[PDB]
């Protein structure tokens, strides 16, 4: 159930009006949501891909990123939020009674194009992350609708973010990584080693199922909850970084203020666009119309999807396995610049 | 070891020259090394001095403008001033050898003397010199002088005084024989092919092929053809290094792959500098002959050889289509990220991108782009630097700039390259060299990998402090002055790439730039030149395939094969592309451009103007024809309904007979208007983008040429075509005439050209400065008058950009090069906010901001950057304007009441005609939107009233005709 | 899959400016192209039908027919081609640029001496050919890449009202009750077929699918690939004829009516076949579905529109590159369109 590898040929293909920038998987029902460079937002059920379910033009510009979340409470619906180049982040509501999109509201506060959003639930309260081209990470509240904290983690505009509890990692256009603790809003460590802008960075969440990089080393790393980070850039390389232990509002150690590249996965023919972690395998795509599958233990590519798209492969994702609220089903969908999307079944 | 420049292959001549050079130097005598460029004087000197722990080499490269101060500045970091005054070397055990390259280049004054030559003869004969500020005599103790030069018969060289060469021992270094060169480069090819052992038996034939190719290139392409056709063994070693790099960073090779790779390297080394297509074909045939003679494989053209590491992890030959698609997507991303420019990616664009990438991927690899303006030199350089991760540094050299600003920019770039390890691409335009001191600074920067004049005294000491701190940061263990500055030089050489943009290579400044010694022998000369007709066909097709063009019957005309430059004619699109290419060629032929490169800016501007104008015309024609058709259908339906089965409706139907006749005539002539739409749009776009700087006779002759050329390719046009009747509307005409335009048709055409230019900043040549007050009347109080000759102009322009005022800049012959991004329409978009960079800080474009440039001086100085990117309009008085002004003056001074009545009558008649036209348009709009009968009756009555007013007012024309006939002789004598 | 039954009630209601002339469905996306009697062509989304995506005043007169297809080039970027015919004696070729969702008018086709009545477009391995028919008693065959006609001849004495293209054979329906199948490359007739008493409305070929009418009879019929055809006229009867095999440039001999249909209360306008069921509308504002095996009406959709039904669009199930989506759009003269999704 964990060592599943997708087949060499997709079973169903999704056709979209323009370039597909982001795709997301519904944790519960077999339906995939598809973004569009033209500005539309689609949703296709996994079994009848001939026609969509709902599609509206909410953003006046190209969607840059989106994500999904199934809320839970101790006292319960899918929340989808979409960023774009239209200087506004739109929050929607997915009602399964009618399977129709319902807009909740729109968010403002950025001075340039926003490129990444992350949503997480903490104690019956959810927050939406956001990084934009104005060099600020303005993460916002879904309930109140106002801002919470604004900070500048890089000298150049931030291209991707990821949230693991109270910690956020940021990858920017200045070929550096910076880890900042959000509630205090202070930088903790700086990660250098790339020479081309970062495309996507995310945490390596701990798993309990023996993957080398998904397990804590010592007791302190297990207590902190995180040890390793994975990042991709325009270097045609994927690098595995490690978080040095801070002095613990954590205090950045002067002698432990730098990262360390534990591994450097290479073999792509162009810029690595998006990455995903499933068990011991790392799934990545690039502009070479190819998708790799990097084993974490061996640090070597296992399966290559030659010419999956006729153009660039913008995005892909898997099901999250580090969270018990979402069952890690064997679904993977890849978005392409050739106005097409491929979904692999079982 | 091919990369290392310190390797020397020991031959008989090499060891002989090296040991006699050492014997001469150990005898404490002056040495001058002479010979043709590329002989190996520097090579034999360095080989002799590497094996010695007794001497150090200080390299100074002389140019046309070298002073004693440059020689002393280059000696600052190597020599110490002691009072025992005496100028010892800093080292106590090693002597210092002052090596002076290109020593003939320091020019003479008006009395035939060289400052540097006399300084050096003072240094050798008297062993010292006089220190200028304190007037004291220093003594040279342990410094030797070695000179390198070319024979005085070489161009740019001057004879030296006999007092100089009396103290110097002269050795002549000649070109090695073909056998010796073959042996040298067969050793090099063995070293290269050690990486590919399966082809180790082909090292010798490759060496003979390369040497024969070099000899044939030297024989065929001589200085008498072009001044930059100087070949040397340096070309052969460049080709060898490129071959080694290409196999080193490439996949497993075959014999065909090796031969094609060697041919590609030969193309990039020997044939990049070729100007004419005849020499390109000669080199292609020469490569064919060399391969058949020495290596007994597909096509060996420049476009057929496309080796690139962009599409894969290794340097290899790639397909054209996938490379074009990859470059298209990458340039889309580049337009998104840095600057939005609507460019078309063509085959020669791809080849130039590949060779610029090849140059920028090297170490100590520079570029010298020579070609016409608006060819895609600096934008391609920035795109390639973005692809390679380099930082683009364009110096902000403007008017009122001196040596201090350029030295500051160069020092900042050098510090970023070395201390901050920022890999930098430095783009130096030919217009950024204000005087020859800038060129000397760049010569010093290129010849070495440092500028010793920029680091003197306390600046030198603080540079040492900064570099010591940075070296401690990296952890390298070095503390001596020599090793630290060698690390400085190595970092500068590794991280700095200089690209030169040259538009007119026949200018004296550009000729000195090309013929500069270090610029010639370090840069990779890439003669891009003007666009060949294939490139123009490709880009024209790629910008006219997205516009509705083919909507009428088209028969392919019978034309010669040599006169068709596109694919064989099948649609109107190919005929239009060929027509535009032919008119561009005829235009540049009739303006006696000669050997000056022909800029394609006119072609691209004409293409864009044609596309937008035909789109607008097609939309308007379709809408108008649909309106006429639905109006006729509604009238017919109403008539039929009335006939089948209310007096106001009957009267309205009866009164619409003339309107129905007009609609029927328009419907009948719709086919004729559709026949000649494309030709009219083409002629219009030629008017805006070509005829701005032409008088009426040149415009008429060129229109005749365009008309016969457009009829040649079976494209229809309006026989009675007129620019005013096609682009100038009545409302615009009245606005211009009440603003202050003259009644002259040439001025109306110029005003239509300047007003309908919404994509290029116009340029005005009005000696009378009438256009200034005309445009100030056009925009009223929101206009602003700036000038390039006034202080604080930059702040006023930035404030007007923020507010959105219409800006007119006088003194157009004094162009200020920091508004270049405004001139080139280089804007940065931040959502709904559009910003431009002026000076040193970004400023927000309001969107209502407009730019006009005015110049009242005919035959002034307009830089090629400004000249090629403006809609330059000439406002020069002609015979008709002089006659009109003479008649107006004589009628005002003879009978003022009659003149006032006549001009009031003309204004009333034209206003009534516009009212009638707008009333007909309103009648058509109201009829399309279907009380209403009463409104239509009122409109018809108003139209009848206007017609009666015109009929009554048209009874005073004979008096004006008689007055014109009376004063015509006065007007003709006045003109 | 291909045996889906359309819903009893319509799912979407889209309003147009005038009477609907021709309706085509985008084979890849929920996009419907509709042309009005004023010549304006619209692009409506199936999820947002309140406002069009793009509108262009293509023709100055009433639209007669429209056909769309997606190009499949082995080398060249893929795009969709819209061919629209009207009473302006000219046919324009369009292109759906979904990146910005607009219309680009690629080229037009001029030369017809009357009002073009029908169009039919097909794609070869690397070539696209344009078929058309007008009231000038001629069927002009054009080329999409070049733009000029490659074949022009008179197939019937009267005016051709419909035409179908399948390979090198074209079946033309005229105002006369007779039809004629002619070779396109040779420009010569092969067979003729009569039996009707009213002018023909729409004649379309039948493609075999790997069914009584979609299965080859012998090896020679499979080698030829064409055995049965469908025809419709104003006689309120749709008859399926049999195409005889000529002596193979083919050298030309009568069409035998192997089946017939009855029950239409008015003149039929469009005929659509999806798998084993054939759907056709008429001026009685009713849509009847007839199975090819039993040859009788199964389901009826009456009172769809106040006016007469103009045309209906169905995805082709005989094309590998075209997905057989379960959707059907029908247009009417009441300035409205009905969509049955799933
Ligand atoms: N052993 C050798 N004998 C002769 N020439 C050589 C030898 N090795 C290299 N060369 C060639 O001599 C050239 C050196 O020329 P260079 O010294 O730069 O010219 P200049 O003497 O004008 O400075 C190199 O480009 C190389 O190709
Ligand atoms: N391949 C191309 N297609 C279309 N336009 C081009 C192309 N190359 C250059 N241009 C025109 O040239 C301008 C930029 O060229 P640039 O590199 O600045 O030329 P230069 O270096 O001679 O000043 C642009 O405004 C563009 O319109």
């Amino acid at each position: 159930v964990l060592k599943w590898i997708p087949r060499n040929l997709p079973s169903c293909l999704i056709n979209v009006e323009s370039s597909v920038t982001s795709v997301k998987l519904h944790p519960n029902l077999p339906i995939v949501f598809v973004a569009t460079d033209h500005g539309k937002l689609y949703a296709f059920d996994l079994f009848n891909y001939t026609i969509p379910l709902a599609s509206l033009q909410s953003h006046t510009k190209a969607i840059t990123s989106m994500d999904v979340l199934f809320t839970n409470y101790t006292n319960n619906y899918l929340v989808i939020v979409t960023a774009s180049k239209d200087l506004q982040i739109h929050v929607f509501k997915w009602v399964s009674e009618e399977c129709k999109f319902q807009q909740i509201r729109s968010l403002l506060g950025h001075e340039h194009i926003v490129s990444a959003v992350k949503i997480w639930q903490k104690n019956n309260d959810v927050h939406i992350a956001s990084c934009s081209r104005d060099q600020t990470v303005k993460i916002w509240d879904f309930h109140n609708g106002w801002s919470l904290k604004t900070f500048q983690p890089h000298s150049q505009w931030v291209r991707s973010i990821d949230v693991l509890g109270d910690y956020i990692i940021s990858g920017s256009h200045d070929t550096t990584l910076r880890l900042t603790h959000w509630p205090s809003g202070n930088g903790l460590s700086v990660g250098t080693g790339h020479e081309f802008p970062i495309e996507k960075v995310k945490f390596i969440h701990f798993i309990e199922d023996e993957i080398r990089f998904r397990t804590p080393s010592t007791d302190r790393y297990k207590n902190w909850g995180m040890q390793y980070c994975v990042s991709a850039s325009r270097d045609r390389t994927i690098k595995i970084w490690e978080i040095p232990l801070p002095t613990l509002a954590p205090i950045p150690n002067p002698t432990d203020s730098n990262f360390r590249c534990v591994l450097t996965l290479k073999g792509h023919l162009s810029w690595v666009r998006d990455i995903s972690i499933r068990g011991q395998y790392l799934f990545s795509c690039a502009d070479d119309k190819s998708v790799r599958c990097w084993d974490l233990n061996t640090g070597q590519c296992l399966h290559v999807w030659e010419k999956l798209h006729t153009g660039f492969v913008n995005c892909l994702d898997l099901d999250v396995d580090f969270d018990s609220n979402v069952t890690p089903r064997q679904m993977m969908v890849t978005g392409g610049l050739d106005c097409k999307s491929n979904v692999f079944m079982r | 070891e091919v990369m290392r420049p310190d390797i020397v292959i020991p031959t008989i001549d090499t060891i002989k020259h090296e040991k006699i050079f050492y014997d001469l130097l150990n005898s404490k005598r002056g040495i001058i090394l002479c010979g043709p460029p590329g002989s190996g004087k520097t090579m034999i000197m360095n080989n002799a001095l590497r094996n010695s722990s007794l001497y150090d080499v200080v390299g100074i490269n002389f140019s046309k403008d070298t002073t004693t101060e440059h020689i002393l500045s280059a000696l600052h970091r190597h020599t110490n001033y002691v009072t025992t005054l005496t100028l010892l070397p800093k080292s106590d055990i090693k002597n210092l050898v002052l090596f002076c390259d290109e020593i003939n280049l320091p020019k003479l004054d008006k009395y035939g003397s060289q400052n540097v030559v006399l300084f050096l003869r003072q240094l050798m004969e008297k062993q010292g010199f006089w220190k200028t500020p304190e007037n004291k005599w220093v003594t040279i103790e342990r410094i030797h002088i070695v000179g390198a030069c070319n024979p005085p018969t070489d161009p740019g060289r001057i004879p030296m005084s006999e007092r100089f060469t009396r103290h110097a021992a002269i050795l002549y270094l000649g070109y090695p024989s073909g056998k010796s060169l073959s042996q040298i480069y067969e050793i090099y090819y063995k070293a290269i092919f050690k990486l590919v052992p399966e082809f180790r038996s082909y090292t010798e034939p490759f060496a003979r092929a390369s040497v024969h190719l070099y000899n044939e290139c030297k024989a065929r392409y001589s200085t008498g053809l072009q001044s930059h056709y100087l070949f040397s063994p340096r070309e052969l070693t460049r080709l060898v290094r490129g071959v080694y790099t290409a196999i080193n960073t490439g996949p497993r090779q075959t014999l065909r792959s090796l031969i094609r790779l060697w041919a590609y390297e030969a193309w990039r080394i020997f044939a990049d500098r070729l100007v004419g297509v005849k020499e390109k074909n000669s080199f292609e045939q020469l490569l064919y002959e060399t391969v058949d003679k020495y290596l007994p494989l597909g096509n060996i053209s420049s476009t057929s050889l496309l080796f690139s590491g962009l599409l894969s992890l290794d340097f290899k030959e790639v397909n054209k289509t996938d490379l074009v698609n990859f470059i298209e997507e990458r340039f889309k991303t580049f337009c998104d990220e840095e600057l939005e420019v609507p460019m078309v990616i063509h085959e020669s664009m791809v080849d130039h991108i590949l060779r610029i990438d090849r140059a920028l991927k090297q170490v100590q690899g520079h570029m010298m782009l020579i070609g016409a303006s608006r060819t895609g030199k600096t934008i391609l350089t920035r795109f390639v630097a973005w692809l390679n991760g380099l930082k683009i540094v364009q110096p902000k050299i403007h008017r009122h700039s001196n040596l201090s600003d350029f030295d500051m920019i160069l020092k900042k770039a050098i510090s970023d390259c070395s201390l901050k390890e920022s890999r930098t691409c430095l783009i130096i335009d030919e217009s950024n060299i204000l005087e020859t001191a800038f060129l000397e600074r760049m010569n010093t920067l290129l010849a070495n990998a440092d500028i010793p004049d920029l680091f003197q005294g306390e600046e030198y000491d603080k540079l040492l402090n900064n570099l010591r701190n940075k070296t401690r940061s990296l952890g390298l263990l070095l503390d001596t002055e020599q090793e630290l500055y060698d690390w400085f030089v190595g970092e500068i050489a590794k991280n700095l790439h200089v690209v030169f943009t040259i538009c007119d290579p026949t200018n004296n400044k550009s000729s000195a730039m090309i013929s500069s010694p270090a610029l010639f022998n370090r840069c990779i000369i890439n003669w891009m030149g003007d666009w060949d007709t294939k490139t123009m066909s490709q880009v024209a097709n790629n910008m006219v395939d997205v516009v509705p063009m083919e909507f009428t019957d088209f028969i392919v005309p019978e034309v010669n094969k040599e006169l068709v430059f596109t694919e064989p004619i099948q649609t109107i699109r190919d005929a239009v592309v060929n027509i535009l290419i032919h008119f561009d060629r005829n235009f540049y032929q009739k303006m006696k451009v000669g050997v000056n490169p022909r800029s394609p800016g006119y072609f691209i501007d004409g293409l864009r103007a044609l596309v937008k104008l035909v789109t607008a015309k097609y939309q308007d024609l379709q809408e108008n024809q649909r309106f006429v058709n639905v109006g006729l259908e509604k009238l017919n339906e109403s008539v039929l309904k009335v006939n089948e089965l209310l007096d106001r409706s009957i009267s309205l139907v009866k009164s619409l007979t003339f309107e129905k006749e007009r609609w029927l005539n328009t419907t009948k002539q719709f086919s004729k208007t559709s026949q000649e739409l494309i030709g009219n749009c083409i002629i219009s776009s030629i008017y805006e983008t070509y005829f701005g700087h032409l008088n009426e006779r040149e415009r008429g002759d060129m229109l005749v040429i365009l008309k016969r050329l457009l009829g040649k390719f079976a494209v229809k046009y309006d026989v009675n075509y007129r620019f005013i009747d096609y682009l100038v509307t009545l409302d615009e005409k009245m606005k211009w005439l009440e603003c202050g335009l003259d009644k002259n048709d040439y001025f109306l055409e110029n005003m239509s050209i300047v007003m309908n230019s919404q994509d290029a900043v116009p340029f005005l040549l009005d000696p009378s400065s009438h256009m200034i007050t005309v445009i100030s009347n056009y925009y009223g109080n929101k206009t602003v008058l700036l000038s390039f000759l006034e202080e604080g102009f930059v702040k006023r322009l930035e404030n007007a950009v923020r507010f959105g005022s219409v800006v007119i800049i006088q003194d157009g012959e004094f162009f200020d090069p920091i508004i270049s991004r405004l001139i080139s329409r280089e804007f940065n978009h931040a959502g709904n906010r559009v910003t431009v960079e002026i000076g040193d800080h970004e400023v927000d474009v309001s969107g209502d901001f407009k730019l006009f440039i005015h110049s009242c001086d005919p035959s002034g100085d307009i830089p090629i950057f400004l000249r090629s990117r403006v809609r330059l309009v000439h406002f020069v008085t002609n015979k008709e304007s002089i006659e009109t002004r003479i008649f107006d003056i004589t009628l005002t001074e003879e009978n003022a009441e009659m003149q006032r009545k006549r001009e009031d009558l003309i204004k009333l008649n034209t206003e009534y005609r516009l009212k009638l036209k707008n009333l007909e348009k309103r009648l058509l709009e109201e009829l399309n939107n279907s009380e209403l009968m009463v409104t239509l009756n009122n409109l018809k009555k108003e139209a009848m009233n206007i017609e009666k007013k015109l009929s009554e007012s048209e009874e005073f024309f004979p008096q004006f005709d008689n007055l014109v006939e009376e004063y015509s002789i006065i007007g003709k004598h006045s003109v």
